[PDB]
């Protein structure tokens, strides 16, 4: 696992050209998450 | 130590969840390659995943960050797929649940978008897709993401493709 830039405590991946995406983003510290939710589900075929 | 309490669909917070899932879907360059083909999902249960030990260093390092940034934790509600999602739930995330040729470094990425994550669900790429058809397109195989609150603190900004 690499470190966050100097200065920061996370990135932002923000996408420039796919105006529809939503953003990314990383942390580099386990402790920075808690995984709250666990959902369980399937995709559906589209009609 | 990790307990799973199953919401019913009937409680506000099965909904909140279900909705933010539904709504973030989107199309992938890929045309669907890693994580399959679907405009929407079929969600068979919601559990909210409660961990003492796993909460407080969670909140401390929370504290942290809100700290060394005006505080403001900067704290996000965000989707993560992943092989490793029930070693997760018992034990944390740590450096063997990153993404160590990732865009941005090798760390631990997380998606606004549930269909991003959706991608990862298999391995990178989908890998070779569900255990049972190996098909990274399975409408049958039940899948599992994680919903998690993420501390971004000061995040640095890359702007990409
Ligand atoms: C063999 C397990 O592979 C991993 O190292 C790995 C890599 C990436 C992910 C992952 C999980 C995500 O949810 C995600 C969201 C946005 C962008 C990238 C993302 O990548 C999960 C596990
Ligand atoms: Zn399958």
């Amino acid at each position: 696992m690499a470190h966050s830039p100097p200065g920061h405590h996370s990135v932002t991946g923000r996408p420039s050209v796919n105006g529809l995406a939503l953003a990314e983003y990383v942390i580099y510290r386990g402790e920075q998450a808690y995984p709250e939710y666990l959902i369980t589900y399937q995709i559906m075929r589209p009609e | 130590g990790t307990i799973l309490i199953d919401l019913s669909p009937d409680d506000k917070e099965f909904q909140s969840v279900e909705e933010e899932m539904q709504s973030t879907v989107r199309e992938h360059r890929d045309g669907g390659h890693a994580g399959g083909i679907f405009n929407r999902y079929n969600i068979l249960k919601i559990q909210k995943v409660c961990n003492k030990k796993l909460w407080e260093r969670y909140t401390h390092r929370r504290k942290e960050v809100s700290e060394e940034n005006h505080n403001h934790a900067n704290e996000r509600m965000l989707f993560h797929g992943s092989p490793f999602v029930n070693a997760i739930i018992h034990k944390g995330f740590d450096e063997r649940h990153a993404y160590i040729g990732g865009m941005f470094g090798a760390g631990i990425y997380f998606a606004e978008n549930s269909s991003k994550s959706n991608q990862y669900v298999y391995g990178i790429g989908g890998g070779t897709g569900c255990p049972v058809h190996k098909d990274r397109s399975c409408y049958i195989c039940h899948r599992q993401l994680l919903f998690c609150r993420v501390t971004l603190g000061k995040s640095f900004l890359q702007f990409s493709a």
